[PDB]
């Protein structure tokens, strides 16, 4: 008979700076985790 | 004929079905096939005729719709019509229909051979994914 | 209130198989003057799938490979036995019946073999309808020179094999199998009339086999059977299955199709019988006059493609006329077809008349008629089985030609 064909692939690759930006947009610019007073 | 109370002959319906296919009227051809079932006739032969007419008159898209409905409905097509549908779809770059039919051809009980595989490969070789 | 309101076969026939795992479901083996048969002992209701009617274990069969090399399943011939040399000396194509006959005679000689017991329910030399047992006078009643010459070649081939391999110098273990030619001829007759050829898978090996299958060789032939054979590879059981969705009434005979697509002369050469409703029987017409194939099929409600012609019995109600003979008439009559061109009635009447004249010319070739043959059979008291078979054969052909004249008469009138 004919096989029930199933074509799936996953690939890894090194990521461009453009793709890194496209993931986020998003820039973290401050070393702060959580406010002490508001706990926000 | 129906208004006169007469019962149309099975050949009479086949003449109308074959005519509908020659004009590409798949909807009318399917309506007449439904009538033949209602008249308790055997629609397998008339369904075969409808599909070949649509293919011959360059209505391959309509032919595929009619063929699949019959094949999925349980009717088993002729081996010559199976080879016709697969080959014509693959010449037109329609792998999706040609693969659907070949799956139904094997479900009916007719196993695919080298000829049918060579038809699907003719399209698979141009997709850019080896 | 409940207070106010064909003989069964030998009980030991089923029992010897039953103690060896033969199972029959809803059927009984019945014996008549014409032989054994399998009949529904009760109303077999339709189901969504084919019902199991009989189960026959593989170990009760005698099978040989259809194709060289000759291997036996189950393997019963000892290594070095002289019977293998006799089997191995046969023609691979033509002598399948000789190979099975040697195995059959060898099996009767084995104490533990099932066919030592089952062989007592096989038809004897004067009860088997095979034409290999027919005398020259029985062949004289066929009225078919082509079939007669075919049988004479078969009888010559079978006899010469016995004379070559059962001469004076052979070992006693060979002599005692076929002491006389008639014993070997009888074995070949059993082989021809009862062999079932199927493609089987045994373990991992798929092969074609010629099989002697007990209790399934009691199913009679029909070209519209209600049963079929199915090999179950996993437990090596031959199944007799009734057709899915088909209701079988109590007392109805259970039948299989011995030989799809074969004419009566083929049924006579192999199984020594013929049917009047053979849908494949042919008649030689000149082709000068032709009728409209589409009209003839629709008049009699014959549907499907030519190779799958069938009668829509639900579109006729009570028309008992249409049967396999009319289907055979559709395939054998000279026909024309022009897609959807209709036939002129007056031109079709001339063809029907000319076809009927040619049908009567052929009936006039036979010295007797089909009624005179039918009463000859009823008047018989000391006739050989093959003599009656030869008469039934020629009567069936006459009944077929007569059916064509009747069908053409109906068709000619129903074209108005
Ligand atoms: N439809 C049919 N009409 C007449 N004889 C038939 C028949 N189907 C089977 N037979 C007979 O059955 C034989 C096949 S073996 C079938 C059972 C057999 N009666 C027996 O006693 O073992 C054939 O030789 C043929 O003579």
């Amino acid at each position: 008979m004919i096989d029930r064909y199933k074509h799936q692939q996953l690939r890894i690759g090194l990521v461009s700076p453009q793709q890194i930006s496209a993931w986020a947009t998003g820039e973290v610019t401050k070393p702060y985790t959580f406010h002490y007073k508001t706990n926000k | 004929e129906l208004g006169a109370g007469q019962r149309p002959l099975p050949e009479t319906m086949i003449a109308l079905v074959r005519l509908s296919g020659s004009k590409g009227n798949a909807q009318r051809g399917l309506e007449l096939l439904a009538a033949m079932e209602k008249l308790n006739y055997d629609i397998r032969q008339a369904w075969l005729i409808l599909v070949e007419e649509l293919v011959r008159t360059n209505h391959l898209e309509e032919a595929n719709k009619v063929f699949l409905k019959g094949a999925r409905g349980g009717m088993r097509a002729t081996d010559q019509l199976y080879d016709l549908m697969i080959e014509e779809d693959c010449k037109a770059g329609d792998h999706s229909n040609a693969l659907d039919i070949s799956y139904e051809m094997e479900a009916a009980g007719r196993f695919a051979t080298t000829f049918h595989f060579n038809c699907l490969l003719s399209v698979q070789a141009t997709c850019g994914i080896p | 209130f409940p207070l106010f309101q064909l003989e069964s076969a030998d009980p030991d026939f089923y029992k010897i198989g039953y103690v060896r795992r033969v199972r029959a479901y809803g059927v009984e083996f019945k014996e008549g003057p014409d032989g054994f048969g399998i009949y529904a002992s009760k109303d077999i209701e339709p189901r969504r799938r084919a019902r199991v009617i009989m189960e026959i274990p593989h170990e009760l069969m005698i099978t040989i490979r259809q194709k060289h090399p000759w291997m036996f399943f189950p393997d019963i011939v000892p290594i070095g036995h002289p019977i293998f040399d006799i089997i191995n000396s046969t023609d691979p194509e033509r002598d399948w019946d000789l190979r099975l006959a040697c195995l059959l005679l060898f099996s009767f000689d084995r104490e533990d073999h099932f066919w030592r017991l089952y062989g007592d329910f096989l038809p004897a030399a004067d009860e088997c309808s095979s034409l290999l047992l027919a005398t020259e006078e029985d062949l004289a009643e066929l009225q078919d020179p082509q079939l007669v010459s075919t049988i004479r070649q078969q009888q010559k081939r079978v006899l010469e094999f016995w004379e070559k391999n059962w001469h004076s110098g052979v070992p006693l273990k060979i002599k005692r199998l076929a002491e006389d030619a008639e014993r070997f001829i009888w074995a070949v007759s059993i082989a021809q009339t009862r062999c079932i050829s199927m493609k089987t898978r045994i373990g991992a090996l798929v092969q074609d086999l010629n099989m002697m299958i007990p209790y399934a060789d009691m199913l009679n032939h029909s070209f519209e059977p209600n049963c079929f054979l199915h090999w179950r590879p996993k437990d090596r059981i031959l199944e007799v299955m009734s057709n899915a969705g088909q209701a079988i009434k109590k007392g109805e005979e259970m039948t299989i199709n011995y030989m799809p697509g074969q004419k009566n002369n083929m049924l006579m050469e192999r199984y020594g019988f013929s049917t009047p409703v053979n849908p494949w029987d042919a008649i030689p017409f000149s082709g000068d006059s032709r009728i409209h194939l589409n009209s003839f099929l629709s008049v009699f409600n014959i549907f499907g493609l030519p190779e799958e012609y069938y009668h829509d019995s639900e579109l006729s109600g009570d028309d008992s006329f249409v049967d396999g003979a009319v289907i055979a008439a559709a395939r054998t009559l000279p026909t024309w077809s022009d897609i959807d061109l209709p036939p002129i009635p007056s031109a079709e009447r001339k063809a029907v008349k000319e076809l009927q004249d040619e049908c009567r010319k052929m009936l006039a070739e036979y010295p007797t008629t089909s009624e005179q043959d039918q009463k000859l059979l009823d008047s018989l008291s000391e006739a050989r089985t093959t003599f009656a078979t030869a008469v039934k054969y020629r009567m069936h052909r006459k009944m077929f030609i007569g059916k064509i004249i009747k069908a053409l008469d109906i068709y000619q009138e129903r074209l108005l």
